[PDB]
């Protein structure tokens, strides 16, 4: 058993723009993949995905990943590539939109579509417990203690509280969708 | 600070 194709590719493209970022400067990657911070830069589409890839400390892309791995990897193996592409690219394009709205373009990471993935694992088991996905009761714990720090600013650093917020309701909203 | 997600 091994992690398919969606969730490897996001891996080692955080692994490639965390290593950009080391060497060009957190700034420099920034000016590149964040969401568009000039009206010139409105229509360079892939700005409304990327702020997902960049993260700004070792244990900022740990964190991110442990969860992306283990959810994302759930996700593609039960529900196919496909359903976690699409996903990925709601809860990427959503969170952002509510980020920047509270707070402005700088921002970045994998956690809004975490929360995401975090939601719509958790609400599927429960209402479509004939799909072949869940939230295993452990993880359900540890993901609660995730979302609490969130709400409550436990983790020690500069938050985005819209991308959170964002992530964690389309998670819900997808899974009721597909649970019909 | 920038904001983590």
């Amino acid at each position: 058993e091994r992690a398919g194709p969606v969730t490897w590719v996001m891996m080692i493209a955080c692994v490639v723009v965390f290593i950009a970022m080391q060497i060009l400067g957190d700034q420099e990657v920034m000016l590149w993949l964040a969401w568009p911070f000039d009206p010139t830069l409105k229509f360079e589409f892939w700005r409304y995905f990327t702020h997902a890839l960049m993260h700004f400390s070792l244990m900022h892309i740990l964190f991110n990943l442990l969860w992306w791995w283990y959810l994302g990897g759930a996700v593609e193996k039960r529900l196919g590539s496909g359903k976690l592409i699409v996903i990925t690219l709601i809860s990427a394009l959503l969170s952002g939109y509510v980020q920047q709205k509270f707070s402005g373009p700088w921002f970045g990471g994998l956690s809004g579509v975490v929360y995401a993935l975090m939601g719509y694992v958790w609400l599927r088991g429960e209402r479509d417990p004939q799909s072949g996905i869940y939230l295993q009761r452990g993880l359900i714990i540890f993901a609660l203690i995730w979302i609490v720090a969130g709400w409550f600013d436990l983790f020690g650093m500069s938050m985005a509280n819209g991308a959170h917020i964002a992530g964690l309701a389309v998670g819900l909203a997808m899974a009721f969708v597909d649970s019909l | 600070r920038v904001r983590h997600a």
